[PDB]
């Protein structure tokens, strides 16, 4: 409970990256949601299809997962790693996505008490 | 100097390029705003690529993209 929500993406998405669990894409991100085993999904509400947050809407809610809101599409490139970092370390190259999906959690607490206490609220 | 440019070469043996459609999950999916999640086209029955990889639809088969499985 010392995190905010809108920074809680941030260590879990280093921690679980160690595990090769950010699925970086729409399309594959999506499917893996029908492998019945990914755990959360991300969407931002800077978007440029209005058909696409009503599938993604319909998907994770009828198969029991939750949402962060974040709000920026290119501002969620960074932590998923899809962003080119350059000398001193500043993204030179921005490459952002609008759908992240993780499957594995990485080995921690520091995240997993925010994140539970954020679940468990809106039920 | 000392050479000459020549003009001959000829590339032209054109390859592919990807067409996809913007999003092509939505070729894929179609959902009514009570929640129905239909899905257009066959679901491939093998084990590698069984319930979440969808296969193709073409004008008299099906089609998979894994496993190439075939049908009519
Ligand atoms: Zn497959």
């Amino acid at each position: 409970g010392v995190m905010d929500v809108n920074t809680a993406l941030q260590e879990v998405l280093k921690t679980a990256l160690i595990h090769d669990g950010l699925a970086r894409g729409i399309r594959e991100a999506a499917k893996a949601l029908d492998k019945r085993q990914a755990h959360l999904c991300v969407l931002a509400s800077n978007c440029d299809e209005p058909m696409y947050v009503k599938l993604v809407e319909a998907l994770c809610a009828e198969h029991q997962i939750n949402l962060i809101k974040v709000d920026d599409n290119k501002k969620l490139g960074e932590w998923v790693g899809l962003c080119k970092i350059d000398r001193e370390g500043k993204p030179r190259k921005v490459v952002g996505c609008s759908c992240v999906v993780v499957k594995d959690y990485g080995k921690e607490s520091q995240a997993k008490d925010v994140i539970e206490e954020y679940f468990k609220c809106k039920k | 100097k000392k050479r000459k440019k020549k003009s001959c070469t000829t590339p032209k043996k054109n390859k592919h390029k990807r067409k996809k459609v913007k999003l092509a999950v939505l070729k894929y999916y179609k959902v009514d705003e009570n929640g129905k999640i239909s899905r257009l086209r066959r679901e491939c029955p093998s084990d590698e690529c069984g319930a979440g990889v969808f296969m193709a639809s073409h004008f008299d088969r099906h089609y998979c993209g894994k496993c190439c499985l075939t049908y009519c």
